């Protein structure tokens, strides 16, 4: 296991589903390759999970400024990949 | 002494009228929770009810009854009306209910014929 | 409003305390700076230190946007506290004259049935008293009026 | 041909009445989107511009005029209103407007004199 | 005024609103020198005009996967830059 340790760069929320984004990120990042489709599979298993709906960012070069639901925010990166994921809707 | 008795009886009491209104809205909604379907149902009997109550009084009143029934879901919620009679005789009264999931506000008008 | 007030009054009291965890933080933030230099494993269910900073933000913008915005819009309740202690100040007038007119102090009253009445003027006499001091100190907490 | 003008010129027109809700509330609003803050002035001035245009009609009736504004939200949208009077000079008027966040309906009755 | 072709990828929204996105990104491009505050401009200005809630990416690289409404929905490019702009509240 590549140990991608996790810096997580801004997030309203509690913890256990901040190290869920994490490990589950891990888990879409070492099963895909594309960003988009990276996003999609963490946006789709969060819906799943913890009640649509969120919106989800992969990617290196990229500057977002939005509004989420409260305790329904995150902001990490994982290696060398930031991940956005908040909730709005 | 008369006079003021028969006055009484031919002027746009309120608080009769809004004691009508929780009847019928009470009669007509109850507890039961919003339901889209329920919802027309629940007007027409409201409106019915408040409508047949003031005709029952036996005073010369044109009425018109107006009922909004609402789901709460953080929208906020206002009516407001401004109208010309001679506000000697005729009268309105719009009262506010709600529960846990639903508003209702009822608007009754009483014109001296 | 009267616990609303009191609520207000809290938050003054918490605006303090926020500065105070303010520098605790500014403290922290540096602390934590020393954290990565001193090449720490950080360890999963530890909170990252930016998502606390950006929260905290948040927190003191939304606090200072809308709990000071309600504190200025306080001239209606300003003026209900007026009618309201002016209301305390007419029943407490009636009550001096209840009291006067009241007076058994005559021995023919049987203590019973005068203690009786006595005991219904006392229980609306420290409702008066707790009504003028609930007045007094919404005042005194509100201290715009 | 005069007494049916002079029947025209006493009459309630619906028509005239949907016109002059639909510029109330077009002057009152317009393209503003939903705010909670302001729906008591948006009311305000659609009841005051209907109110006062209707008097300017110069008809013989009593006018009675509700506006109710909504958040778009999902919430349910209905107004129901059945009323007793004399339906040969009596009349009334709902119109509905809506656009991308808010429902505005304002139903208008006018009563003979 | 720079003639940064927007070439419009993904569009479920109109052309007049369309063509008010490709004006005032311009209008941040040209103004900002940050992403981020590129995207703060855009969705503000989105907020002001199309009323929440607007979310704006301003990104070189990064993959999107999110959740709009429909007639809200845009992703172009100015020159380089990829701008992702969608309402969701």
């Amino acid at each position: 296991m590549c140990d991608r340790k996790a810096v997580i760069k801004n997030a309203d929320m509690s913890e256990e589903m901040q190290q869920d984004s994490v490990e589950c990120a891990t888990q879409a990042l070492e099963k895909y390759n594309i960003e988009k489709d990276i996003a999609a599979h963490i946006k789709k298993e969060f819906d799943k999970k913890y009640n649509p709906t969120w919106h989800c960012i992969v990617g290196r070069n990229f500057g977002s400024y939005v509004t989420h639901e409260t305790k329904h925010f995150i902001y990490f990166y994982l290696g060398q990949v930031a991940i956005l994921l908040f909730k709005s809707g | 002494m008369e006079d003021y008795q028969a006055a009484e009886e031919t002027a746009f009491v309120v608080d009769e009228v809004s004691n009508i209104v929780k009847e019928a809205i009470e009669s007509a909604i109850g507890g039961n929770a919003y339901q889209h379907s329920k919802v027309n149902q629940w007007t027409t009997n409201v409106v019915e009810q408040t409508l047949s109550q003031l005709t029952k009084l036996g005073k010369p009143f044109k009425y018109i009854v107006t009922c909004v029934i609402m789901q709460k879901n953080g929208a906020g919620l206002h009516t407001a009306s401004s109208c010309f009679w001679d506000s000697s005789t005729d009268g309105s009264c719009t009262v506010r209910w709600e529960n846990k999931t639903m508003y209702c506000i009822v608007s009754a008008f009483g014109l001296s014929i | 409003t009267s616990d609303a007030v009191t609520f207000i009054t809290y938050v003054q009291s918490l605006k303090r305390k926020i500065k105070q965890f303010e520098k605790q933080v500014e403290l922290y933030r540096n602390g934590q700076r020393l954290l990565e230099k001193q090449r720490f494993q950080f360890p999963p269910s530890w909170l990252y230190i930016d998502n606390i900073e950006g929260e905290w933000g948040a927190f003191n913008d939304i606090m200072r946007r809308k709990d000071s915005a309600i504190q200025q819009q306080v001239a209606n309740l300003q003026m209900k506290i007026v009618q309201e202690d002016r209301a305390v100040e007419s029943r407490t007038t009636d009550l001096l004259t209840d009291w006067e007119k009241t007076k058994p102090v005559t021995g023919n009253l049987r203590p019973e049935e005068a203690l009786q009445a006595l005991t219904i003027y006392e229980g609306k006499f420290g409702r008066l008293k707790d009504d003028r001091e609930k007045c007094a100190k919404a005042k005194e907490a509100l201290e715009l009026t």
